């Protein structure tokens, strides 16, 4: 039922004005105690509530964010908007928001990245991880993908459009020089390789870019 | 504005044993609205318990919590392995709402050794000019692991990128990549390259390796 | 003519929030025949043996008419239930009150949710003051005691005020 989603632009330069939207449903910001209320998270840090509103348009801020934050709602099209400005790279984070009642936080949404950074939208380089000749006597042949050269995160890699997903490993992202490298393995028998098709799906909704690479000897 | 410190930061737990993890608050308030989330890697954090013991429907009642003044305990008994993750105390009680710090909650297991395998650049990088060397480490435990990188039995320090997996949730065991980094001229100066890894799970390091003349 | 059951509400606020738990109370007459209750809800059955009837976690479809019966006790005059939806909630155990009878009054939170500085107000002025939540109880009511009724109280750092209740002072 009560889902929320929160969208960003994926990046933007610093000094620049950070808009987020929250869009929910399964309540309505009309409902005595209800509010929305954003959260954010620095890639492997803990969490910093930064504002929320409520039913009654009474907002709340992070007395530390200055006054850089903006909170609005709109009750016609169930959505809540967080501006930041003067962002920097201290400002790169998750950002979720959440609907909240003032004892507790109930759901969250998945989250949206955000990046501030002078850096240039590179969509990423793919390619093939083949086995060798002698891995294939083996009864589990693993294959894999690269994924090179991209900026900024996050990508999103699939096997066989996804009917291909025990015995995956996509493994976290690693940033040398303004470029992000993934790599992801998957395993299967070799009584299915390459009798049967194995391809790595990559997307980059950054750069609006989607690619497959089919495995070979 | 109340600070909130949880105790221990990390925890390893054994399947089926209790699991305990305190959150004390600098501030006392007379139930207090201490609430308690659980994240695990990918996803949002999810509530466990709201108003210092109230369990959220939907929660399995293996999970409870308790508040003795400004000791707020969170008890997990028995511990699964879908419960690696990172737990969270939060209190609102005062603006502005503050979070725990969070305890990082692992899973042990039987040990179990890596399933190495070797990878030489494909033609596709190498014609745009550069040459990766990419080596999996999969499914191993404990987390533990050492990757030596060797070109033509000589060690290369330089150029070397690793990154782990989050601990899985249904088997409790970690995989990890290197990826050795060259150019194509580089690379094609010598013939053979090795991945090494050392594990608990062996005197003797797993050995892969490929001849670029194969 | 023929005698009747009745029911009883614990505890007997009929203006209930949303997750509350009721439980409904079948006073009626057994034989060594029959010892069965049945209780209706909107004249639709909902129990068929069993002499109290426990609503867990209030909806608001649970709203409306309840009546019970047994064999020797017929079908009881219905008593009525109103599950609301919001935060906070001024509850009354009946509609109308006799001068010099108690008035008793409860400022509830969701899932009975501690509440802090509460204030019971007649007529849009503060009449009652709690640190703690503590109930409104009018000892013997006077006249003057007719008014617009509400709640409000702190919950952590944001007040919530219930909506209003008309009480009257009768006879
Ligand atoms: C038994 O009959 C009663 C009386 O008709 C029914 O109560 C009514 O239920 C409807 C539907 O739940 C209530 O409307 C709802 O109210 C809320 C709160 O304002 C709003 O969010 C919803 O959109 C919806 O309009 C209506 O108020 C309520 N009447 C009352 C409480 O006096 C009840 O559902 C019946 N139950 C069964 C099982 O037949
Ligand atoms: C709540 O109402 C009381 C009465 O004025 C007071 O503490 C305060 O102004 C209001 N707001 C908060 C956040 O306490």
């Amino acid at each position: 039922q009560v889902t929320l989603k929160e969208s960003g632009p994926g990046i933007l330069q610093p000094s620049q004005t950070l808009s987020l939207t929250c869009s929910f449903s399964g309540f309505s910001l009309r409902t005595s105690g209800m509010g929305v209320g954003w959260i954010r998270q620095p890639s492997g840090k803990g969490l910093e509530w930064l504002a929320h509103i409520w039913w009654d348009d009474d907002k709340r801020y992070n007395p530390a964010l200055k006054s850089r934050l903006t909170i609005s709602k709109d009750t016609s099209s169930n959505q809540v908007f967080l501006k930041i400005a003067s962002v920097d790279t201290a400002d790169t984070a998750t950002y979720y928001c959440a609907q909240i009642n003032p004892a507790w936080f109930a759901y969250w949404g998945q989250g949206t990245l955000v990046t501030v950074s002078a850096a240039k939208t590179t969509p990423p380089s793919v390619y093939p991880l083949a086995p060798g000749s002698a891995a294939q006597t083996n009864s589990m042949v693993t294959l894999g993908c690269l994924v090179k050269g991209y900026f900024p995160e996050p990508v999103t890699v699939t096997w066989n459009s996804g009917s291909l997903s025990s015995g995956v490993h996509t493994f976290p992202a690693v940033l040398q020089s303004d470029l992000y490298t993934l790599s992801s393995s998957v395993t299967v028998p070799s009584s299915t390789w390459p009798s049967e098709t194995v391809t790595c799906n990559v997307a980059h909704p950054a750069s609006s870019t989607k690619v497959d690479k089919k495995i070979v000897p | 504005a109340i600070v909130l410190t949880q105790s221990p930061a990390s925890l390893a737990v054994s399947l089926g044993q209790r699991a305990t993890i305190s959150c004390k608050a600098s501030q006392s308030v007379d139930d207090s609205f201490m609430n308690w989330y659980q994240q695990k890697p990918g996803q949002p954090p999810k509530l466990l318990i709201y108003t210092t013991s109230n369990l959220e429907s939907g929660i399995p009642a293996r999970f409870s919590a308790s508040g003795s003044g400004t000791d707020f305990t969170l008890n997990i008994h028995p511990v699964e392995e879908e419960d690696t993750a990172t737990y969270y105390c939060q209190q609102s009680n005062e603006d502005p709402y503050t979070f725990g710090g969070g305890t990082k909650l692992e899973l042990k297991r039987a040990d179990a050794a890596p399933t190495v395998s070797i990878f030489p650049p494909s033609s596709e990088q190498l014609t745009s000019g550069g040459a990766s060397v990419v080596c999996f480490l999969n499914n191993f435990y404990p987390k533990d692991i050492n990757v030596k990188w060797k070109i033509d039995g000589s060690e290369r320090q330089n150029g070397v990128l690793n990154s782990w997996t989050d601990q899985d949730s249904k088997d409790s065991t970690y995989s990890m990549s290197s990826t050795l980094t060259l150019t194509k001229d580089e690379y094609e100066r010598h013939n053979s390259y090795t991945c090494e890894a050392t594990h608990k799970t062996s005197t003797s390091p797993i050995v892969k390796s490929f001849n670029r003349n194969e | 003519d023929l005698p009747k059951a009745v029911v009883f509400l614990e505890p007997q606020w009929y203006r209930v929030l949303e997750k509350d738990s009721v439980t409904l109370k079948c006073q009626g007459a057994y034989s060594p025949e029959d010892q069965s209750t049945q209780w209706f809800h909107n004249e639709s059955l909902i129990s068929s043996q069993a002499s109290s009837y426990f609503i867990d976690a209030a909806t608001v479809d649970d709203s409306g008419e309840y009546r019970c019966q047994t064999q020797l006790s017929t079908l009881s005059d219905p008593v009525q239930l109103e599950v609301h939806i919001g935060w906070l909630l001024l509850q009354a155990p009946r509609w109308v009150f006799k001068e010099e009878d108690p008035i008793h009054l409860r400022c509830h939170s969701w899932k009975n949710t501690a509440l802090h500085k509460v204030t019971y107000l007649q007529n849009g002025k503060g009449r009652k003051y709690f640190h703690h939540n503590s109930d409104f109880y009018i000892p013997k009511a006077t006249l003057k005691d007719s008014g617009s009724y509400f709640c409000r109280g702190l919950f952590g750092s944001k007040n919530v005020s219930s909506e209003t209740v008309q009480i009257t002072i009768t006879q």
